This record gives C-alpha cells, structure tokens and sequence, in this order.
C-alpha cells in the first residue's frame, strides 16, 4: 500500500463533490415539484 | 314550482276576478347554466421516476 496519498487528495474531494451534487439534485428536484404541487393543490382548493 | 301554479289555479277557478292586468312580464328565462367549465385541474402528480 502507501503509494496512494497524493491521488487520495485528488479522489476524495471528487467523490465528495459527486456525492454532494447528486444529493443536491435528489433533494432539489423533488422540492421544486413539491412546491408546485402544493401551489396547485391550494389553487384547486381555492377554486373549489 | 308546484305552488306558483296554485294561485293562478285559484284565479283561474274564479274567472270573476278580472285578472288584474298583471302586467306579468314573461319569467325572464333562467340565466343559461353558467357554462364555466370547471376544468378540473388534474394535478398530474408526474412521479418523476428519479
């Protein structure tokens, strides 16, 4: 082992970035949809 | 709608009351069904299959 410290400094931040972006998209995409659904639901309630 | 027909029937049953010149302007036709299309806002929950 032990040769890998310099690539670990490259690789760790990249994985974190990928995982963070994915987490952002996975939470972010439904939050926008929830907002729209909530609005639509209230709009429909008001109409009814 | 069945009671409005009861005085007229009585008036009709006593022909001696000289129809008060009701100035019965014809019932102005029930306003035609508000044609407001309740477009049921189909909230299509598009299940974005992440």
């Amino acid at each position: 082992w032990a040769d890998y410290v310099l690539p670990l400094i490259v690789t760790v931040p990249i994985v974190v970035i990928i995982l963070s972006v994915t987490l952002g998209l996975t939470i972010g995409i439904p939050m926008h949809r929830n907002k729209k659904a909530l609005q639509a639901g209230f709009d429909l309630s008001n109409k009814k | 709608g069945v009671v409005k027909k009861a005085p007229s029937a009585l008036k009709a049953a006593n022909p001696s009351v000289k129809k008060p010149a009701a100035f019965l302007k014809p019932p102005v036709q029930p306003p035609s069904k508000p044609e407001g299309e309740q477009k049921a806002v189909e909230v299509k929950s598009e299940e974005t299959k992440s």
